[PDB]
């Protein structure tokens, strides 16, 4: 499917988590911010490329990007 | 004659715009910054926004200008 | 304490900061170690509506 | 006579094209009694008609082929020829006024960055202060040029927004 | 007449205020003199 | 059945005496396209004056109708169940809005 | 506490009393601001001082027509004063606006800054051309100089605004009566005292359809 | 009239060249979008983010320069 | 329906001009401007027209004339809701020119 | 310092409160003077245009009164470059205007090297050994042989009177030749018979009663006559 990545700019609001409808990113711990969360994308399979977490995102530039690309039956948010 | 000239003045309109596009693939793609530093091309690239600002007001003065005197006249 | 004063007019020199050789504000920087302590406000907002942003040591400057 | 151009005084398609007019605006006069009021302005019209056409001519004026006026564009040939009164001196002209239009909304932008919360002032105009800009503009030219021979005109790069390509 | 006077150097001190004084100065020397192609004087 | 209805005057002011057409009966005017003369032919309108008496009086009640929006509002406002009262909204707007200016129109 | 244009009304804050002939009346709340105040103030004043200028000039030529004397109306008194004027037209206009325009500059800048003028900058003159008050100069504006006790200055305040406001009034009358009557305003004072029963606003033909 | 539409040809032509010079210099960053090189050439957008970015690639803006070719010609 | 309607017709707008009508012709030629010019707000975006602000920006901030309000591009959705305004004037416009001149020059 | 106002009342420049010039009146609402090498510019050109100034205006007039007391033919200055280039013992028109513009453009370089470079003019052994005497005393003020008469190596009190008078006449007469070609442009006549018409006929001869100075004005008298 499509590509999720999650920089190290990120510092834990963990909003691009509810921005997303369809469980692609989780809050996992870090070290590097003071909230101590980073954004992680295991499902990222499920993603079709809505870039919600783009627009949630405080951070300039962007700590979650989302690159389109091998559309799916997922990825393409198809029902049938 | 007239078919001729339009003919190619059209493909030759269809080749600059596929030059300019085709530049810009190669401007995305495969263009080395540290290859040619402080060269002409990333020279032209650094200030890109003067070429484009000034591309800008010459056209917006022709069309200002042109329409105005059309619309006049 | 490892960062420049509260209060004091930086310059951006991220690159990919909407705020490149822009001035603004410090309002706050971290002393837990952390990959970009140094919190700055600008006057100006982004395309996303902010206005805060966060950068390391070497991305600040005092300006001229 | 330039550019193969007559003169508007010895033109002959030139006098066509004002009898012309002069007939088909005394056409709509045979409809009206001599003392109303759109017989008074059809001969204000044409009044004004022949006051423009007398005008045109022995103004430094030529026209070629069609009866229409032509404009002189090449400096010189408009200073040696006199045809300088077309498009010379009210080039000057226009740009006095379009210097000072930029001059006095840079010099608003200028007096209004360094107040607090500047982003009101566009919104919220303030009016003695545009005004006496406004009345302070007429030197605009020597403003710009003592402006950017000390630096203040422009600014450093440094602080400039600039792409990162 | 200081709430009105902050109401009043608003949009319409530029957009109206302007756009009249521009177009009827414009008028009139459009009115007074005839329509002129030459600077002449 | 000659005269072409006309209700716009141009100014004289740069090159629009040409669009001040010859539409008889000695005036010069645009020709008009709303149907207004027809409207003032089926009402029963004679001159001018009583056209001028029409428009002072449609300016007086321009005037009633902006402060009957400002009294309504800042002055007098009506509550959320004053609204909500459709029942008698209907009454008031079949009855008396349309069925009094059908009669009125037919007096 | 005073008279008021609207008796049990209520006057506004910025009229407190203090200006000449203050009776409160302000419903656009005009010269709110103490800047907008005192230009009001003195437009208020030079335009009374020119309404009670003009109609004395308008009554006085009047009554000398009346009398007898070769004197015009009061309406294109200056279309046949210029035929025998040795200044023609245009020369006096900007003669006029030349003059107007020194003494009314010399007379705002005296608004803006109170006593600028009083600095000898004009033929060496320090007490005369500098203001008193608002809209009051002094010293060689008062010759005779019964301004100089308080009571009386008052007094004499609220009489010249008095009057000039009835002046205002006496010139919009004047022009609304020649519009109506064609005629002088001694004409029509004397119709209104030979025929006050028929003779009216009412049946000059005009402004009552 | 020739020169005039002459000056109509130059505004076309300027508009033209400006539109595709602009699309090639910022095919690979821009202030709206430093990683426009990580995305490709032709990509839709990034979303409704930052505003909106719509037509936000360089080809798109060949896209766009083909109208202004097509009506210069 | 071409030819005999579009072409027909409208032979009267565009020799309108010297006549009462020209305004006629005007209106059609502006409206089919507006009409034109609204098919830049519809087909384009609003990442180019950003840039192209961003540029004009840097150029306003080299002599140092930048406004204190930042320039934007229009939304989305107000570009689309000025490319239907204008589309719809435009062609509005030239429908209402060219009945208008058709019928006033003949009927 | 601070010399009278050109207007009393005004907010005078604070360029210009404790400023020490020669003819200070305030008068700059414009703020062209703040900055103090512009200043020191303007001023150069306000004495180069008021000095050429006199010299013209003293041409104007000084011939114009010998011709009214009759006692030269001289013509009025509109018509007298056509009496000169019509005459027969005449340099053509090109070669006067370029040994003018040669001549001036050598001694106006000398004058910008003066102003860029204070007494860099003195630079030895550059003009015949006679460049000693051209270093600058002050900005528009080179002094050496143009004193030849030692007439302002004296006390400052009567130096900077002069250099008051100086630019007092100066802004006089630069206003006069406005003013000369205004009244020859308007009523087509010199300015000593626009004196005598003015003298003998001050209400029928002025500014307004001419059209080309107030366009419309005629069209408003002769609908007051009628
Ligand atoms: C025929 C219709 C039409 C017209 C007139 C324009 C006009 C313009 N487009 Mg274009 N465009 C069009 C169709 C059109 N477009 C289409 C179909 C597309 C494909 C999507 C594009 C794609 C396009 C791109 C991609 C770009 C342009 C750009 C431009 C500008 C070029 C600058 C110029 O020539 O000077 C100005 C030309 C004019 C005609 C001036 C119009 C304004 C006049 C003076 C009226 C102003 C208002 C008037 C005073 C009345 C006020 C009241 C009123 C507002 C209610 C100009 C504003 C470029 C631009 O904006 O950058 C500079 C640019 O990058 N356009
Ligand atoms: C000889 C010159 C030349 C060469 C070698 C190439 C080669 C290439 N270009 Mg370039 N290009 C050219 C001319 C050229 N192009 C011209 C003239 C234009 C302007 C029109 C472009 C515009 C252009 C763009 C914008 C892009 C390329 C891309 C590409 C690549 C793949 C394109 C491809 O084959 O897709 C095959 C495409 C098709 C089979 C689609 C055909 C549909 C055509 C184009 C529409 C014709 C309209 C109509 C249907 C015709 C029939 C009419 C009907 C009545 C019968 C390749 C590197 C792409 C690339 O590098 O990828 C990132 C890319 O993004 N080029
Ligand atoms: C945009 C460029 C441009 C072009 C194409 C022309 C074209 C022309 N100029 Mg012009 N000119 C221009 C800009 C231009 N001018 C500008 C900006 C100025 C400064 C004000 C002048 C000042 C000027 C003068 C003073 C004269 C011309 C003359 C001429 C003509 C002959 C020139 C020649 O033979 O060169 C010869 C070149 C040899 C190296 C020709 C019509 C001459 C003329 O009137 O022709 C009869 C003439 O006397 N030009
Ligand atoms: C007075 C303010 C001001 C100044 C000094 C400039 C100066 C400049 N602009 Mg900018 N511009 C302005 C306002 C201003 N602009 C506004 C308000 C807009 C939005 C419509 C633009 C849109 C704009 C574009 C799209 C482009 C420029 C470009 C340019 C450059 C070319 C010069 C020119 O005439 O462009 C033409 C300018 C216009 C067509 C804008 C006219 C709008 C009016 C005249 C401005 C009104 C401002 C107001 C009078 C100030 C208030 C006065 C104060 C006393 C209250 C130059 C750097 C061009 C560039 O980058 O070249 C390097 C270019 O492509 N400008
Ligand atoms: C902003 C442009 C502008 C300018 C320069 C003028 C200037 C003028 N107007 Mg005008 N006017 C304007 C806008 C303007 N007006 C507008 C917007 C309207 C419509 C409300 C009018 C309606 C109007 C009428 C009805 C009349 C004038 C008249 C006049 C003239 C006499 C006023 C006078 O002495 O002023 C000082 C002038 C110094 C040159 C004067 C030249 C009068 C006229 O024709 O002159 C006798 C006249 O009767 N104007
Ligand atoms: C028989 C009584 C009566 C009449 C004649 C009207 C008439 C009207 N009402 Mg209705 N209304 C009524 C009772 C009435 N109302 C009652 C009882 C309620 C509460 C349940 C409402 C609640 C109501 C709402 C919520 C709204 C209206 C609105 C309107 C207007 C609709 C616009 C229209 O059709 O154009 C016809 C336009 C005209 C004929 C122009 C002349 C308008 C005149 C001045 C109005 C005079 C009618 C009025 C009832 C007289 C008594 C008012 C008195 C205090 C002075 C119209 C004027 C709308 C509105 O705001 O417009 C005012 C609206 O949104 N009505
Ligand atoms: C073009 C000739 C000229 C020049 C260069 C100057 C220059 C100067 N004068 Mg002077 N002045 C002049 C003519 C001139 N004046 C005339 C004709 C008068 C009489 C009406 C005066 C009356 C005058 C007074 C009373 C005072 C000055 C002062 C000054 C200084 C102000 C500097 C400034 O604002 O920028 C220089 C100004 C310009 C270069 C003018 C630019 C040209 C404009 C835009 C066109 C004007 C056309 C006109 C309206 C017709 C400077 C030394 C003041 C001083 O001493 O300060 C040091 C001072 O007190 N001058
Ligand atoms: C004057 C017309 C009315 C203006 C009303 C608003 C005034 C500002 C309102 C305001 O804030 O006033 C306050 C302040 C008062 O000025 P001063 O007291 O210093 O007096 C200087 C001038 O205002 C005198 O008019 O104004 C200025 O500093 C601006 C002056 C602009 C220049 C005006 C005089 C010179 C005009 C020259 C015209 C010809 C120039 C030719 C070459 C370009
Ligand atoms: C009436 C008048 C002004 C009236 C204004 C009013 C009511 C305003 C009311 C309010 O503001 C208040 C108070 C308070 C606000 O909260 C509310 C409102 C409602 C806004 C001015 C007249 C003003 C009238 C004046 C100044 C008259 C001047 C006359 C002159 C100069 C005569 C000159 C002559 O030339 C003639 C005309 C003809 C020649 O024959 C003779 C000579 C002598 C030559
Ligand atoms: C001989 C002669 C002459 C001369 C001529 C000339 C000198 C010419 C020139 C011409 C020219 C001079 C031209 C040019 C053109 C150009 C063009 C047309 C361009 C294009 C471009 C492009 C398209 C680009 C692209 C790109 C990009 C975008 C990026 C990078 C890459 C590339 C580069 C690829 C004369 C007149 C004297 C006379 C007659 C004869
Ligand atoms: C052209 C364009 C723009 C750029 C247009 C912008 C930023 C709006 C410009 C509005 C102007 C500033 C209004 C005023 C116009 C003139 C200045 C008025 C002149 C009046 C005279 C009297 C001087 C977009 O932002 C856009 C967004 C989404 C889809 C399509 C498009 C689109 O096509
Ligand atoms: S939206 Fe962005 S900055 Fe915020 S928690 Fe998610 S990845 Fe981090
Ligand atoms: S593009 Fe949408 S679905 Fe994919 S990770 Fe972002 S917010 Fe979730």
């Amino acid at each position: 499917a499509h590509v999720v990545k999650i920089y190290d700019t990120c510092i834990g609001c963990t909003q691009c988590v509810r921005a997303c409808p369809l469980d692609v990113l989780e809050m996992v711990p870090w070290d590097g911010c003071k909230a101590a969360q980073m954004a992680s994308s295991p499902r990222t399979e499920d993603c079709v490329g809505c870039k919600r977490c783009e627009t949630a995102c405080p951070t300039d530039f962007l700590s979650v990007r989302v690159y389109l690309g091998n559309e799916s039956t997922r990825s393409l948010g198809l029902a049938y | 004659q007239a078919s001729l000239y339009t003919h190619h003045q059209y493909i030759a309109g269809f080749i600059m715009c596929g030059a300019f596009a085709h530049g810009a693939i190669f401007f995305i793609r495969d263009y080395d910054p540290e290859q040619n530093k402080g060269n002409v091309l990333a020279r032209v690239l650094d200030h890109k926004e003067a070429i484009i600002s000034h591309l800008s007001w010459v056209s917006l003065f022709l069309g200002f200008h042109t329409l105005g005197l059309y619309v006049h006249n | 304490e490892i960062g420049p004063k509260r209060g004091s007019l930086v310059k951006v020199l991220r690159p990919e900061s909407y705020w490149y050789n822009q001035v603004g504000k410090v309002v706050s920087v971290d002393q837990s170690g952390i990959r970009y302590p140094v919190v700055v406000r600008f006057e100006n907002q982004n395309y996303a509506g902010v206005s805060t942003n966060n950068y390391a040591l070497d991305e600040v400057t005092d300006p001229p | 006579d330039i550019a193969g151009l007559t003169p508007c005084s010895e033109s002959k398609a030139y006098n066509k094209l004002e009898r012309k007019e002069l007939k088909v605006l005394d056409k709509r006069l045979k409809k009206y009694e001599p003392g109303s009021a759109p017989y008074l302005a059809l001969q204000a019209t044409k009044e004004r008609t022949e006051n423009r056409f007398k005008t045109y001519a022995k103004q430094g004026l030529l026209c070629g082929n069609d009866g229409l006026p032509h404009l002189i564009s090449d400096p010189g040939l408009a200073l040696r020829f006199n045809h300088a009164g077309e498009v010379f001196i009210p080039t000057f002209g226009f740009l006095y006024v379009a210097g000072y239009i930029g001059h006095v909304g840079r010099q608003y932008i200028i007096l209004s960055k360094e107040d607090a919360k500047p982003t009101d002032k566009e919104i919220i105009l303030d009016v003695p202060l545009a005004l006496k800009l406004a009345f302070q503009g007429w030197a605009w030219p020597l403003a710009s040029i003592q402006e950017l021979r000390n630096g203040s005109l422009l600014e450093k790069d440094e602080n400039i927004t600039v792409s990162p390509r | 007449m200081k709430d009105f006077t902050t109401y009043l150097s608003t949009a319409p001190v530029v957009g109206l205020g302007w756009a009249i004084f521009t177009s009827g100065l414009l008028i009139e020397i459009n009115r007074f003199f005839p329509d002129p192609l030459v600077f002449s004087f | 059945t000659h005269i072409k209805p006309s209700a716009q005057v141009v100014w004289p002011i740069v090159g629009q005496e040409i669009l001040n057409g010859d539409v008889g009966g000695g005036f010069q005017g645009i020709q008009i396209t709303s149907g207004f003369f027809q409207l003032w032919r089926a009402s029963g309108i004679t001159s001018e004056l009583q056209l001028y008496s029409t428009a002072i009086g449609g300016l007086v009640l321009a005037a009633a109708c902006f402060f009957a929006g400002w009294f309504h509002y800042h002055k007098a406002a009506p509550k959320l169940e004053w609204f909500q009262n459709v029942e008698s909204m209907l009454n008031h707007h079949l009855a008396g809005l349309l069925g009094l200016g059908s009669l009125a129109w037919a007096g | 506490d005073r008279p008021l244009w609207s008796p049990g009304s209520e006057p506004p804050a910025w009229l407190d009393g203090s200006l000449a002939g203050d009776y409160g009346f302000d419903p656009l709340h005009l010269s709110e601001e103490p800047e907008m105040r005192k230009w009001m103030v003195q437009a208020e004043l030079v335009h009374a001082r020119w309404a009670m200028l003009g109609v004395a000039g308008i009554l006085f030529t009047s009554i000398a027509a009346k009398t007898g004397a070769p004197f015009p109306d009061w309406y294109d008194a200056g279309k046949e004063a210029i035929k025998t004027s040795p200044a023609p037209l245009g020369s006096l206009i900007f003669t006029e606006l030349l003059l107007f325009g020194w003494v009314e500059t010399k007379r705002l800048y005296d608004l803006r800054n109170p006593g600028s003028q009083g600095d000898g900058s004009f033929l060496g003159i320090t007490d005369g051309l500098k203001g008193k008050e608002n809209g009051y100069p002094g010293g060689l504006f008062d010759p005779m100089g019964m301004s100089k006790n308080e009571a009386s200055y008052k007094e004499a305040k609220v009489k010249e605004i008095k009057n000039g406001r009835l002046a205002m009034l006496a010139f919009v009358g004047f022009i609304a009566q020649h519009h109506a009557t064609h005629k002088s305003p001694i004409d029509n004072l004397l119709d209104h005292v030979a025929d006050p029963f028929h003779v009216t606003f009412a049946t000059n033909g005009v402004s009552i359809p | 009239g020739d020169f005039l539409v002459h000056h109509a040809i130059a505004l076309g032509l300027h508009t033209t060249t400006l539109i595709l010079v602009k699309g090639a210099l910022d095919a690979r960053g821009s202030k709206l979008m430093p990683d426009k090189k990580d995305f490709g050439y032709s990509f839709p957008c990034d979303g409704p983010g930052r505003g909106g970015t719509c037509d936000i690639s360089a080809y798109d803006a060949f896209y766009l320069a083909v109208f202004w070719m097509l009506n210069t010609i | 329906w071409l030819r005999d309607f579009l072409w027909a017709q409208s032979s009267q707008v565009i020799q309108s001009y010297g006549s009462a009508l020209s305004a006629y012709g005007l209106m059609f030629l502006g409206a089919h401007f507006v009409w034109a010019f609204s098919l830049m707000f519809l087909f384009s975006g609003r990442g180019y027209w950003q840039e192209l602000i961003e540029s004009i920006v840097w150029a306003h901030n080299k002599l140092r004339v930048a406004p204190s309000i930042q320039p934007r591009a229009l939304s989305i959705t107000q570009g689309r809701a000025v490319g239907v305004a204008h589309y719809l004037l435009g062609g509005i416009a030239t429908t209402w020119s060219f009945f208008l001149a058709r019928i006033i020059a003949v009927g | 310092s601070m010399q009278g106002n050109w207007l009393p009342g005004s907010q005078t420049p604070a360029h210009l409160k404790d400023l020490k010039m020669a003819g200070n009146f305030g008068f700059d609402p414009l703020n062209l003077g703040a900055e103090p090498q512009a200043l020191r510019w303007y001023q150069q050109a306000e004495l180069v245009h008021s000095r050429t100034a006199m010299m013209g205006v003293a041409g104007i007039l000084i011939p114009g009164i010998f011709t009214k007391l009759g006692a030269l033919n001289v013509p009025q200055w509109y018509e007298a470059g056509k009496v000169y280039i019509e005459g027969e013992g005449a340099i053509p028109f090109g070669t006067l205007l370029m040994t003018t513009l040669f001549s001036y453009a050598f001694v106006e370089g000398k004058r910008w090297q003066d102003f860029r470079k204070p007494g860099s003019q003195a630079e030895p052994g550059t003009f015949f050994g006679l460049e000693s005497q051209f270093k600058g005393t002050e900005n528009g003020y080179p002094g050496g042989i143009f004193d030849p008469l030692g007439y302002s190596k004296t006390s400052p009190e009567k130096l900077d009177e002069l250099k008051l008078k100086e630019i007092k006449n100066g802004r006089l007469a630069m206003v006069a030749f406005l003013g000369f070609a205004g009244q020859y442009g308007a009523t087509g006549k010199g300015p000593i018979d626009n004196l005598a018409d003015h003298l003998a006929d001050p209400w029928h001869n002025t500014f307004a009663e001419n059209g080309i100075s107030v366009p419309g004005l005629s069209a408003v008298e002769q609908a007051a006559a009628n």
